[PDB]
This record gives C-alpha cells, structure tokens and sequence, in this order.
C-alpha cells in the first residue's frame, strides 16, 4: 500500500538454491529469493523474541504462538501479511543455464553393458567424468556460465563444499540390460548440467529489499509496536544471519549499504541505527555496535507492553526446542581475506579439524561440544566411543565436568531430547559465523552461539572463551 | 380444522424467542423462504443433509437445541447462518417428535451421543417418504409465519 | 492427584454450606473469562432432589442436570451419601468447552438413594427470578471464584449465562 | 478436450454431439415442417444422414480413430462421409456419441470455475465465500426455432429486425463478460 | 487406453503447443501415481518414453521402495521441466479471438479499453485451481479450450473494485460496480497471454520449514515444486462499458494495481505486473 | 438389496467414521470429502482415484486394516492423519465400486495389494468409465454433506 | 463564460480566506443535498502542501488529492500562482455525480513550483478526528454551504461521508 | 550529484532543440540493450502541445504521455517554461524496468502553459508511419544513443515498438 | 446525557409557551427530512385534557396521543407536574424511524392529575382544519425547527402529515 524502507544489501557467496537446489536452472537465475527472505526475517524474529522474554520474564514461548501474536504484520492463515517484500537484483534480467553442446558419444561407448558409477570433477579446469570402471575421459563442453577460476578453487578447497557437492556429482549408470546411446545421452547431460549449475557461485550479490506497508489494516490492539519490533528483527537478521544454504558457516552473509527509511514515525528508528554499520573501523566498534543494538531491545526499548496478552503459550521443556540470542558470545575479529576464512570455518566446526582439535581434547567432548553447538551429526553404537562416553557429557544429572548438559538427556534413559539429539536429521547449529563488509574495506569474522532451550543452565564462562579461541584459530 | 398451523406457531414461538440477533431472526426467514421449496424439488433428504451439514451439530448447539424441547429459555448461538440453519432443523424435528414419528427420548439419546446421530439419520430416512407428504403445510405454515412476522433487508 | 466435586446449579440453593475446598488446587474445571462459563458439565438420567437439591437417580434420557465442575473434596463430612468416580478426561458432557483436561480426572457427584417409596414425576424448571440468580452468583460464583469484582466486572454476562445456558429437571417431590 | 494419437493435424479439443440431440433437433425441424410452410431439406438430410449411423460413435471431419475425451472416457470412433461445414466451419471435427457414453463425456465438458469473496479488512477469503459455477465453453452451439404468428408486424420483425440481429448477451456474469453469443440463423447459412 | 498413458510424455515432447495440456497433465498424472507400477516390465517397452532412464538410474540398490520414492520425486521434477520447456505459447489464435471480440463489442456499441499486461516476475495465478493438481499440489488457472493459463475477469474486476473502494470509497465503488441492488457499469473478460520472450511456464519451489511448527523440533523442509507463469508473459484483456462517465477510475486504477501483485503470493513479491498498453476505443 | 446414494453413503460413513479413532483424522477426511469431488469433476474420476490412492501410501498395513474395514466393524484405520483420511476416502470410494456391483472386491483387493494388477486396474476404469462417472458424484455429494455435519470444523 | 475554483479538503486549513466568490452564479458544481455530497472532484499525480495548502504537481500515478468545486477567482491578486485551465465538462475526475455542465467549465486549483531543492517525499492522510470534520463543516461547509443547517438536517450523513470521500496525499515536511 | 531531462516522444519533429548536455555524468535511466527500450517515463492528467510540442497539464487521468530519461540539463534557455522537481525514484511510472535507482532523483519536463483560451479538450494518438520511427531514430537515437550505429545492428528492435508502445495524447489544437 | 421534551400536538393551541429549550443541545430525534415529520413517538395509556392540556393518566390501550419528542428541558419550573422518563432508546414507540439514538435518554412530558372525580370519557380526535395546522405549524415547526421557512415551501407536504398522522384521543371534560 505504501513504500515504507529500502534497504540496499550486499551478499557475499550467497548459496541460494531454487526447485534445483541452485541458483540458476535452465529456465532462470535467481540469486536472492524473496520467500527465504521472508522465512528468515520470521525465523530471527521468533529467536529475538524468544531472546526478550528471556531476558525480562525467563519464559520461553513455543513458534505456533509468537508467530500467531505476530501474525498481524507477517500473516497467517487468518489474514494477509501486512508487510510486502520486493527484492530486486540489480542485473536480474534473463539469465538461464545453456548447456550449448557437450561432446559425449565417447562416454557412452565405455558405458554399455555395464554398471558402473559415473563421477564428475571440474578442477584441472577441463572436466573430466571418472569411471569406477577405472577410465577418466576428459570431457569437452560449452555452457553459457563462465565458472572463474576463482569458484573452482573456492569449492575444491572449502571442505563443506566439495562435502554437499557429492550429491551432484554422480550417476550409477546400469547398461546391462537394453540401454541405447541416446537415452544415456541425456542422463549424462542432465547430470553434467546438474554438476555445472552448482558452480554458478558468485561473490558480491548486491540487491535492494524493498518493504511495503498496509495501512488498511489500522493499530488494531498493537500493530505499530508489533512493526517496531518486527524490523528490529529485520535488521538483527541482516547483522547476524545471511540469505541462501549454509549460513551458519559464513555463506550468504548479508551487509547493509544503504538504508532509506520513507515513514519516519515507524522507523526512523531503525534508519539511522542501521546508518551505525557504513562505517566500522575495528572490531570492538562493531561488538559495541551489536551489543548495544542487542541491549536496546533487551531493556530500554519498547517494553513488555505486548508480551502481557494472553495469547502465548510457554514451551514444553522436554517436547520443544527454541533458540534466543545470548549477548554475550559475539566474538569478532577482522578478516582480510573472505575465502580462507570461509574455508577455514571447517576447522573450527569439525570434529578432526585442527583448530578445535588444537582448542579441545579427550574428543569426547569435543564430539560432545560439536553434537551440542554443530547442528546434527551421524554418531551410532559401533564402536564404544559413543556409549556412555558421550551419553556422560550430557548428562542433566550426574557430573559437572562438561559445561553443558541437555534438558532431559538421560543415561539409557532417553524420552525424547536423546533422539532429537542423536537423531533428528535436521538441525541447525548453535554455533554460527558470519562475515561483514562495509562501505570501507573492512571486513569482521563474527562468530556467536544462539542459546538454546536444552541446555540446563549451560556454563556460559567455558564456552565463551573457546569461542575467542575458535574465532582467532580460523581467521 | 389444520393443526398443523398450530404446530407451526408453537415452534414459531419456541425459535423465535431462541433467536437473540436480528440478523439470526432475518436469516431463519431466508432459511424459512428457501428449505420449503427445495424439499418440494429435491425431496426430504437430501434437504435434510444440506440442513444438518450448514447446523454444525456441535454437542454445545445440540444441548441448547435439546434444552428447546422443554425450556423456552433457552438460546441459540453461533453465527447467524449457523443459528439459522440450526433454528430449521429444530422446526424439523419438533414436528417430528409431535406426531410421534420419532419418540422424544430416541431424539434426546441421539442428539447427546454423537455415536447415534447416525442412528437417527438411518430412521429419517426409513421415514422419509411418510415425512416428506406430513410435513408439507407445516413448513409452508413455517414459512408464511416468518415471512409475516420477520422484517426483511 | 486431582478431585473434582460437582456443583449443581439449581433454583434451590443447598450451596452457603455445601463445599469447603472453594478451589484447593492449582486449577480448575469451570473457568470464567468475561465470555460466560465455560467447561459446563451436563449430567443426564438424573434430577435433582429440590429439598436439600442433590442429583437422585432416575433413568429417563430426557431428564438433565447442569452444574459447575471445581477441584476439592466435600466437606470430609460426606462419603456415605456421594457417588465418586473416575473417567479420562473425556468421557464426561462438557459445554461451552474453552481448553482441554487432564486426561483423568476423580470426581464427586452429589448423589441421593433411588428412594424407591414414591413414583419420581419430574417436570422442566428453569432459572429465572432475578433474586434468584443473584443469591446463586452470591453464595457460590464468588466464593469459588473470587474473581467476582476482582477480575470479573461485567458480571451482567455471567448472570445471564446462568439465566438461559443453565437449566434442569427437578423432582417436586 | 481430446487427447489422440497417430493424427497428423493435432487438436486439442473437439465438437461432440449425441443421436439424441440429433433426434432433438430434427424433431424440431419436422414440427416446423408440419406447423409451417418451412422445409429446411438440406438440415433434415444431413441430420438423418448422420442418425442413420445411431448405435456407434463415429467422426465426421477427421481421421481419429481413437480418442480419450476430457481425460475420463476412452472412444474408439469411425468416419463418415458427410462433413457438415457451414455448422462447424473452422475444420474442428464433429464426433457424434451413443447417448450412454455422450451424456458423460458432455456433462464433464463444462467448465467449474470456483470464486470466492475477500474479506477486505484482513484481505482474506470471508467465511463462506466460496462456491462454484459452471460454464458453456466458447464456440458451444446450440439449436433454437423462433416461430411467428401471421401479421402485419410479423413480416417487418423477420424482414427488418431478424436480418439485423446477430450479436446478443445470454445468461449471468454479463460484467465478468460471460454472455456474448452470436445467431447464425439457418436461413442464410444451410 | 493404457498405451496412451505410456506415450503421454513423447506427445506432450512432440506436439508442444497442440495437445490439450489439461487432460494431458491429468493422464501423465496417473503414470505419476503409480509410478512405481508403471517401472515393473510395463514401460511398453519403447525407446523414447522418459521412462527408460529410470531404469538405468540406480539410486538406491539396497531398499527397491526408498528407490521407486527417489525415481518419483526425479520424475516430478522431470515432468515440470518438460512442460515448462514443450508447452510454449503461441499466442495468434488469442490476437484473433481479441480482435474478432473487439469487433463483436463494437457492433454492440460499447467503448472497449484494451489492456495489455506483462508479467515482471514469477506469477501465480489460480494456485488452487486443478492443473498440476494431481502432481505438484498446485495449480495454474488454466483454460482447457484455449489451451493457454488465464486471468479470470472476476479476480481482475476484484483487485481493480478493491482498488477503487479503497479510494474513492465504497458509495462510489458501487455506484460502479454495483451492489445486491444495481449491476455494474464495467465489464471485464478473461486476460489471456498474448506473447512472451520465452517459456510460458516454469518451475518454482515453495519450501516451509516452520510453518504451523511447534518448535525447532518440529523444524523439517518440506519442499513443493509447482509450477509458475514464467516472466516477462504479456497477457492481454478487455474492459467494456457504456456510460462514458465511468472510464476515469478505471483508467487511473489500471497503472497502479498492476505494480502490486494481481495473483497469489504477492507479499513475497510473485504476480506483479507492468502495464503495457492501454488503448481506449469511444464508441462515435 | 438396493441402497440408493444417499443411504449407501450414510452406511460407508458409519464405517469410516468409527474407524477413524484420533479426531484430527476425522477432520482431515471433513476436508477430504469438501475438496476430492470437485477435484474428481475436473481432473476426471480415474487420475483423481489414483491420486486418492497415492496420497494414502497404502504401506502394506494401512491396507491389511483397509481391507479388514470391508469385514468387520472392529477395524481402525492408523497411520498419519494426512494420510488416513485419504485411505478413509479411499474406502469410500472402494465401499462404492463394490455395493454398486462395478468393479468386484477381490480385483480391487488385488489391484491395491501388488503392481502387476494395478495397470489392469487402469485399463478396467476406462472400460467401466460412463458407469462409474453417472453417478458417484451425487454419493460423493451426500459423504461430504455428512462430513460438514457430523465433525466439526477445525 | 463559467469559472470554478477546486477547494482542496485536507485536515490542515488554511482553506480559510484565498478565494472570493461564496454565491456568486445561480448555480454550483459541488452539491449536498438529501444524500450526501455531490460531483466531488480528484486529481491525480498531485500531492497538497499542507502547511498553506496548495496541490503541488508531483508525476507519481498512485498520489492523488480531492477537493470539492465552488465558483470563483481567487482573490485576484493571483494569476501567477494558481493553475488555470479549460475543460470540456467530461475529462474531470467527478465522483458521485448527479448532473453534468456546460461542456465547458475553467477551473482554478491551488499551485505552486515542485520546488525542486526538496525531496517531495509524499504520505497518504484519511480524514478523521471528527472535530477536524467539524470544523470543516464551519470553514467550507459552512462557508459556501450555509444551507447547511437552515435547510439540511443530514449532518450525519455528510459528516460520515467526509471520513469516506476525502482521502489525499501530503508532503508531511 | 544526479539529475536527468524527460525527452517525450511525438510524432512531431518538434523534439529537436531540447537538448543542453550529451551524457554529462556516467549513466542514462532508459537503456538500450539488445532487446529495445528499457526504463520508460509515463507522466499521466498531460497532453503533449505538439504546436512548438511540450507537456500541457490537463485533469484526466485517461491522457498521458510516454518518453525517456536522459542525463542532463535541459537548455540555459528555460525558468519560465520547464518544470523541474526532485522525486525519491519510486514516484516515477517506468515502463519496462529493468535495473534499479538511487533512490532520489532531480527531473526537468518540458512544461507548457494551460492556455485557457480554448477548450483543452485533447484526443489520442499512436507513433505509426515508420518512415518518422526510422527518422527519429537519427533524431533521437543518434544524437544521444549512438549505440545505434556502434554495436547494435538490431534497430529495428526499436522500430516494432516505436510503432507500438511510445504512444501519447494531444490537444491537436 | 442527551435529554428530550416530549409534547403532544393538539388541535387546541396550548403548546405555546411550555417549550424553553429550542435545541441547546445538538440533535432533534423528531425530523422533517423531504418526506414530512420523522421519528415521531406514540405514547399508550393517555388522553388529551385541551383545558389546559396535558396527558392525563387513563388506563385505556385504545387511547394514544402521538407526540413530537425535541430538544428541550421543560420551563426550568417543573418537576411537579411533568413525568421524567430516563429509558435506553428502545421502550420508545417511534414511527417513521430513519436513524438511530446512541441508546439512552431522559424525557420529560405534560402529566396532568387524573382528578378522580369525573369519570373519564375519551374520544378519537383527528387534526383537520388547516387553519389549525396553518397555526400549529408556526407554533412548533418554525419555533422548533429553525430549518424549515428557510428550505422548502413543502410546508403542505409536513401539513398532510400532520393532518395525516397526529391523531389522539382527549377526555371531552
């Protein structure tokens, strides 16, 4: 209904993925969706709200609720959001894969009658498609995407990448049976494209987020504090958390450029108190930066004016899971190269990477540390190393030698908290880094740990300085 | 001698005083004008499925429509369609308790327990044919009360 | 664990002396929210026994008995005259249903012997009479919910949720 | 709509009538014949033509031999050398269907279209404000008789108003523009 | 038959622009469906049905049923990315319709407005209309007899009188539009796509993770491909009306309405337009 | 021994309706049976019946329990409520074809329990098309008024 | 010949004195008779000036100002500030009609220069706080329009339809 | 910083002399880019006075004027007839957009007088005759965009929509 | 709170002087509004006493007096002779209702004692005579409603209705 903010940001190796999982298919390219947007700017909300309610009541509400008190600004089922995102990709005209020709017909040849597995590897800077069959054919090709030389080496050295990018890389091709030229033809050519459109990594994508405002739907009970508090949340998830696939690990990681605020009365507020990151000379300015924005909507801003409507509901301490910010673990320190950090992120966050190997040892709890703050990982009863070992540094009851302990982690007892734990495919880390530029060449390693509801009164003291120790080793 | 004219003003009565809103009274009337005439066309159950399917038989609205058959101080509520449609089925089903179709605590047992209102729709439409020529006058009686009494939009 | 008592809404009021544990625990059954009651329990094949009111059996599916469900044992002066029993939650008529319960509960239920001397002949009453009402939102909605005036101002509501949304079968006799 | 294989000029819909509405329509034109002094020969042996094939379905205009009709029904059809042009002139085939299998095939050959009311305060669907309405697809044809007593004014309104008459609104939903229908009149097209 | 539901995918390969894209999502639907039925020896056994590379494919060699699951969910994608690639518009036969419409409404003696409209981003319209219903659990407003997705004249007359309540208020938007007591002055047909620069479908993906969720315990990806109006898709209607004294509102109210979204899901910025042309033919 | 439309459906939904034990099962079939007889007017009988079919992921158990609603009056339907309310559907649609003499129980039976007999199921559906397509629609009709009247909304 | 001069109605009123004719022909444009207001004018792409009010020529589709047509020159010590023009009587912006005019009617609306050293940053403004909508009743609707209240008792209704037919776009600096 | 003139297109060569400056910064709004016309300007309630052709503002939000935005300042021969403003770049109807803007922006359009002399009532007129598209392209396209000629052998992607979008009003008095 | 005056429309002039209130406040319940008198009260149980009339107290449903209910106070010397009435704005039986009360008021009417001496015989008058209304017409419609004699010379058209619809029924001693 009427423009209400503009704000120009900056992406940095954002991973967006569209119904391909890449950021550009044969039919378009997009870099930045609107719908992540939306979903994400939700998601920090829930967490910073979560955060509030901490931090003045100790109570934790469950998503279905805040999201329902919210509902008047970001929608529901029940009523249209009141606030429209337009993205707008400056380039963002057609752009699409073309897979101009790729010269198989030789492949093929080595393919029939067999069963064999068909890997691809890009690096040498010619492809060549490996056999298990033992043969290595290099293959010629032309597509319309120009992969750097840059993106090659940026995925080959980052042991993340060259991790999720197994999954688009081979084909088991069963010949034996009847199988013609032209229908493997196309299952290579599809996977070589599938293969090829992972590499269309860019650095700098730079959009502008407009946001547009409905003002039909009046102050209802709260809706301009609701608002404040909503693109408070906004511009907590651009100074946190970044756009696209992984970004708890530094991709996608968002910058603010310019912000240009169109209804001052709403947020002229946020105007200027994002205008306090075009400019950070050190890394203790940016710490003060956040802790003083984190602090502003802990205490001092708005108030508990609509937490005391009846609406929320607090959570179930062992059937639910909520993250909040916790102020104190914003380590930041400066970057001066973007690449090797992102790459070096994967000794920090891997169980034998040698920079928390070099901050953790016994690796029980190191294993610990990384299942309690590096999302899910595929631990299972082979080999000892998980019984009771790990079972014990999670233990609520029975020692205090690991500074955490899950909610209702139970020793051969486990309820719930044990699976969603150790099993629960889909879980996203504790701890988080994040990259930032400004309109200066400066550029900080920020590295938090979201609080979370499973911990028991987690030792903030410990892992607060192991977060120092990791932030310094990867940077 | 039509009796069921008196049929019609005492449950005329009863659902007219169990309509606090006027746009639940306007709403009955619509109800009133329509119900008659599309069991005319379509016969007694399919109406009566289309009726019990926009009543929304909760066991809330079915206790006040159980507290109808003796209170006269009870009320319907809901929306006013709902309450509309729900003010019809208690016409219906008054009339069938009257003229002793349907045995009273049959209907009572049925509209408590939701594991036999099924059982009640099965004995309707057993009855149906028998209902179908009866009800005629009553509900064109029903209807000539509200479009009489009720003021329209 | 947790025990509810029935409380029966008549036009008779047994009730200034019927119930110790006003609300005893943490919670209860019947809630008031300035919407009315809600929770409300309905009991059928029984009526009332006007004179001292408690809930006699009879066997007729039309004769209904409507009353308020709160926590609390009765009067430890009782115990040879009530009918306690237990039911999951679900298994009991409630109206006017605003949260779900605890999946088992033990309730009380004011019961009188069958009294098999006397044909029981039951006819519909209702709650009307004014002073009636209010001597009802007197004696029991403000000792078991002292929410009255303190919480509940626009008790006009909660006065004609009794006025039509209560109602019973009584005895006579 | 139609779905065939093995045809060399595609179609993605098709005409589809019945014998019974053939035998509709030349009752129509025998009752006329026998109340007027009309005959409308041509009509009458094209229609009898095509209802001397009543009991199987077959194609007028076309090579289809077999056919799945609005996604439901499978045919198998078979030619017939008449070709009606001036009814169907834009070359569309004409399949002609046993009534048992017509009347499906023609009653899931209208088009549902669901609307609904937006609750303009929190611009959501309002309660209840849903519902459907069934649709004559464009370039369906229907046969109609407008009959005339003898007059003085008779005669002006078939010289002077029926010759200019040729674009009329039917039906509802005029301003959702659901209603324009042109007359051929037979007269001057058979 | 069977054998038609087996060739399915080569006509729609092979006609592209001729086949009814309705009935023909709805049979590719059945072998979608039972999918792993139509992968046991019942594949006709031809050499141009798409389903012989999921025979070659070997996604999970341990479990044949988490197989068959992965085989469905490539082959969902698969479908979307043949539609979106064969079905192409040709949008002459929709010129002609307009323009012998044009002429009809002239004839009548109606000032015609025609309205051209393009497309800037991915558009959704009629998401819950039966076109894909069957595969992807969303739709496109889609005419089966013009073969083409369409704009209904009731969701355009909608946004346009919403428009105008909003700001000339409601009396004058019924002194339009009419009310339960007068017709409307205005009348709008169906807006079809008259050309574009390239594919006339495409495929999106919606993907929730908290929607209706408790918790992050509750947290899961559920990922819906769809299909969408690909951008840069000209759709075209007409606006047609007697009183000359109602042809301002809807000329300003055109511009406007169309930069806002006109379809589903425009708070995250998916049916927005630009507005064309705008031609105005006073009947003399 | 013949049940018109609306009685057939009232006693299908009987079966349906104690057999589906948890109540948000309940109320995903009410709007099961509010959305799938529009879907099957447009997208025709046969692909809407293999969608109903696919969506209920018969599992080889939802179907042993499938099956023995067609016996007894004891059996429950469990399983996702998503996913119950369209294998409730499916017996429906099932309770139809066979009280109606189209399509025989064992055929179905099969059909639904291995591949091989699924495509003769296809080719079946479109010889029995026009007599299955007459009507069902107005039975359907009558299951959803049922449903709108006999779960609430949620 | 026929002249009218366009009265913007914002809620800021300088809408006082910058205009003479209060009768001045037989006959207006604007009318408030038995249902309402009558043949209320808009302009698009405008924009009011709120402090002294005056429609500042902005070229955004989407701004758009209403104000109400009453004879006049204004004050006659102008010619330089205000927009003059010429209209056939039919490519107004008339809402709510009743009778049309002459097919030619001049019109003078309050304007000024787009003041280009100022970013015209434009906000949308409804008409509420009904002391607003009484006092312009007094200013205007009092002023030109003091048949109001010796003729028409339908205050109510041209006072609900303020809050429905005026609606504009300031500059808010 | 950053201010741009808006060159309307009519069929009348009366657009030659409007120019003062080439490029003058780094960047023109409209583009022309191997698929045709980008960034359009619509200016709506103008007519174009083709008699010495400049915009002429009129009430009607049925005449409008399409056209382009170049860089630069309009003559040193203007301040009594051009109309220059500063607008945030939202507040501008582009057709065709296809980048972004800056977010605020200073405009010069040529400006002409309402001349209430005569009834402005004004008609429609659509760019057709391609032997004016092809002249106008040396015209305007090949004083500023000297694209045509260097890289893009494709000007008759511009001719099929000169004949077929820059349409305008006019008084064509 | 808004207060009214009732007062009874005789065909005997003893309405002259028991109105001081005019308006004072700033809404009239009773209207003319183009179609004649609006909103009129009819009152039960009450007849006409023209010598020195007032409403005298009967007991009789058949007589009514039907009455216009102003803006006004009585005399400021009352409170002795004339009913004060405070009812939520739907006991009032009103006719020809056009808008709605805000739901509450006080009005003050003529009482009269019922001098139990003299039984009490009521008869049916209807005003007639024109002359009459001529007179009644300035005595209340032109000291009440300074409205009309500035609107319409539709005074025939308000004098039809009170012709029309004011009867009453008076006690002939």
């Amino acid at each position: 209904e009427e423009l209400l903010m503009s704000l120009k940001l900056k992406a940095l190796y954002p991973l967006t993925g569209g119904y391909n999982r890449h950021s550009i298919n044969p039919f378009y390219e997009e870099l930045v969706r609107p719908t992540e947007i939306k979903g994400l700017w939700r998601w920090w909300n829930r967490v910073l709200f979560n955060t509030l309610a901490y931090s003045t009541k100790g109570k934790l509400y469950t998503y279905e609720s805040i999201d329902r008190l919210f509902e008047d600004v970001f929608g529901s089922e029940n009523k249209k959001s009141a606030v429209r995102l337009e993205v707008i990709t400056d380039e963002g005209n057609d752009n699409r894969f073309e897979l101009s020709y790729v010269e198989l017909d030789k492949v093929i040849d080595c393919l029939r009658n067999y069963k064999r597995k068909v890997s691809l590897d890009f690096i040498d800077n010619t492809l060549i498609a490996e056999i298990e069959g033992s043969t290595k054919i290099p293959i010629s090709f032309k597509s319309n995407l120009d992969i750097d030389k840059i993106i090659k080496d940026l995925v080959h050295n980052n042991k993340l990448l060259s991790f999720e990018l197994l999954g688009f890389k081979s084909v088991e091709i069963d010949a034996t049976k009847i199988s013609d030229k032209k229908i493997l033809k196309e299952i290579l050519r599809d996977l070589i494209t599938n293969y090829l459109e992972y590499f269309n990594i860019k650095q700098e994508v730079t959009f502008t987020l407009n946001i547009y405002l409905d003002k039909s739907r009046e102050h209802k009970q709260n809706f301009e504090d609701k608002l404040k508090f909503a693109l408070y949340s906004l511009l907590v998830f651009i100074l946190l958390g970044g756009i696209g696939r992984k970004t708890s690990r530094g991709f996608g990681s968002l910058s603010i450029i310019d912000v240009k605020c169109y209804d001052n009365s709403i947020c002229k507020k946020i105007e200027d108190l994002a205008k306090n990151f075009l400019k950070i000379s050190s890394g203790n300015e940016l710490k003060s930066k956040i802790e003083s924005i984190l602090d502003c909507i802990k205490n001092s801003c708005i108030d508990t004016l609509y937490i005391e409507n009846n609406i929320l509901s607090e959570i179930d301490p062992k059937k639910n899971v909520v993250y909040f910010i916790n102020s104190d673990l914003f380590e930041v320190k400066r970057i001066n190269d973007k690449e090797k950090v992102l790459a070096n992120i994967y000794k920090a966050v891997s169980s034998e990477g040698c920079c928390i190997k070099s901050i953790i040892t016994d690796k029980y709890v190191r294993k610990s540390f990384l299942i309690a703050f590096g999302g899910y990982r595929k631990v299972e009863k082979d080999k000892g190393l998980d019984i009771g070992f790990i079972k014990n540094y999670l233990c609520e009851t029975c020692e205090t030698v690991s500074s955490f302990n899950i909610v209702d982690f139970l020793l051969s007892e486990g309820s719930f908290m044990s699976d969603y734990i150790l099993q629960y495919e889909h879980r996203n880390s504790l701890l988080r880094f994040k990259l930032i530029s400004d309109n200066s060449n400066n550029s900080y390693l920020i590295g938090y740990i979201l609080h979370s509801s499973y911990f028991k009164k987690i030792d903030i003291k410990y892992v607060r300085c192991i977060l120092e120790k990791l932030t310094y080793c990867v940077i | 001698y039509e009796e069921d004219y008196k049929l019609a003003l005492e449950a005329f009565k009863k659902v007219f005083n169990a309509l606090t809103h006027y746009g639940a009274k306007q709403a009955f009337r619509s109800r009133a004008r329509d119900l008659v005439e599309e069991i005319y066309n379509s016969g007694f159950i399919p109406t009566f499925f289309y009726i019990i399917s926009k009543a929304e038989l909760n066991s809330d609205s079915l206790d006040s429509l159980i507290s109808l058959f003796s209170s006269d101080n009870a009320i319907l509520r809901g929306s006013d369609e709902n309450v509309s449609y729900s003010a019809y089925l208690f016409i219906i089903l008054y009339y069938l308790i009257k003229r002793g179709i349907i045995e009273q605590k049959f209907l009572i047992q049925a509209l408590r327990c939701e594991k036999t209102r099924l059982d009640l729709i099965d004995k309707l439409y057993n009855l149906a044919p028998i209902i179908s020529a009866k009800i005629r006058t009553y509900l064109l009686a029903i209807k000539r009360l509200s479009e009489a009494l009720i003021e329209a939009r | 664990s947790t025990q509810r008592e029935y409380v029966f809404i008549p036009i008779t009021n047994s009730i200034t002396i019927d119930v110790k544990i006003t609300i005893g625990g943490s919670d209860h059954i019947t809630n008031i929210d300035e919407r009315g009651i809600h929770n409300v329990l309905v009991i059928t094949g029984y009526a009332v026994d006007e004179k001292n009111g408690r809930l006699v059996p009879t066997l007729d599916p039309c004769d209904y008995v409507k009353g308020i469900l709160v926590a609390g044992t009765p009067q430890q002066a009782q115990s040879n005259d009530f009918l306690t029993l237990k039911l999951p939650a679900n298994k009991l008529y409630l109206i006017r249903k605003k949260g779900n319960i605890s999946d088992d509960l033990k309730i009380y239920i004011p019961y009188s012997s069958p009294d098999a001397r006397n044909s029981m002949k039951t006819k519909p009453v209702s709650i009307s009479d004014d002073t009636i009402v209010n001597n009802i939102i007197k004696e029991v909605f403000d000792k078991i919910y002292n929410i009255t005036q303190k919480e509940k101002v626009k008790i006009e509501k909660v006065k004609e949720d009794i006025k039509e949304l209560f109602s019973y079968y009584a005895l006579e006799q | 709509r139609i779905i065939e294989i093995d045809s060399a000029k595609p179609y993605v819909w098709v005409y589809v009538t019945t014998y019974e509405l053939l035998k509709k329509v030349k009752l129509y034109l025998d009752s006329i014949s026998q109340l007027s002094n009309a005959s409308f020969s041509n009509l009458k042996n094209k229609i009898d033509t095509i209802l001397a094939k009543e009991g199987k379905n077959i194609t007028l205009d076309s090579d289809l031999k077999s056919a799945i009709l609005n996604e439901d029904f499978y045919v198998e059809l078979e030619a017939l050398n008449n070709k009606i042009p001036s009814i169907i002139n834009a070359g569309v085939p004409l399949l002609v269907l046993e009534d048992s299998i017509g009347r499906e095939v023609i009653n899931r050959s209208l088009i549902r279209v669901r609307r609904i009311r937006i609750d303009r305060d929190k611009k959501v669907v309002e309660t209840g404000g849903l519902w459907s309405e069934e649709y004559v697809p464009m370039k369906t044809i229907f046969f109609s008789v407008l009959l005339g007593k003898e007059s003085k004014e008779s005669a002006i309104f078939a010289s002077c108003i029926l010759r200019n008459l040729r674009y009329v609104i039917l039906g509802g939903k005029e301003t959702i523009g659901k209603g324009i229908v042109e007359l051929r009149w037979v007269k001057d097209v058979i | 038959a069977i054998d038609f539901l087996v060739n399915i995918l080569e006509l729609i390969k092979e006609k592209q622009c001729n086949i009814n894209l309705f009935s023909a999502i709805s049979l590719t639907s059945i072998v979608y469906n039972n999918f792993g039925e139509f992968l046991s020896n019942n594949q006709s056994y031809s050499t141009n049905n798409p389903l012989l590379k999921y025979h070659i494919i070997i996604l999970n060699d341990k479990n044949k049923t988490k197989d068959v699951e992965e085989k469905r969910n490539i082959f969902k994608r698969e479908v979307a990315e043949l539609i979106s690639r064969n079905f192409k518009l040709d949008g002459e036969k929709v010129r002609n319709y307009f323009d012998s419409l044009k002429e009809v409404l002239k004839s009548l003696k109606y000032t015609i407005v025609d309205v051209e409209i393009t497309t800037r981003t991915r558009a959704l319209i009629g998401v819950s209309t039966s076109l894909g219903k069957l595969i992807f659990g969303s739709g496109i407003s889609f005419d089966p007899y013009m073969n083409l997705p369409y704009i209904p004249a009731s969701e355009i007359k909608g946004i346009v009188r919403s428009y105008i309540e909003g700001k000339l208020g409601e009396q004058e938007a019924e002194e339009i539009f009419g009310n339960e007591e007068r017709e409307g002055n205005v009348n709008f047909t169906d807006a079809y796509p008259t050309r574009s620069k390239d594919f006339l479908f495409v495929p999106d993906v919606i993907t929730p993770h908290y929607n209706g969720k408790k918790s992050e315990a509750d947290a899961e990806p559920r990922p819906v491909i769809h299909l969408t109006i690909a951008p840069k898709v000209t759709f075209r209607f007409l606006i047609y009306y007697k009183r000359e004294d109602v042809g301002k509102p809807i000329c300003d109210s055109m511009p406007i309405i169309l930069i806002r979204g006109l379809g589903a899901r425009s708070s995250v910025g998916y049916s927005l337009f630009e507005l064309r042309k705008i031609e105005v033919i006073k009947a003399a």
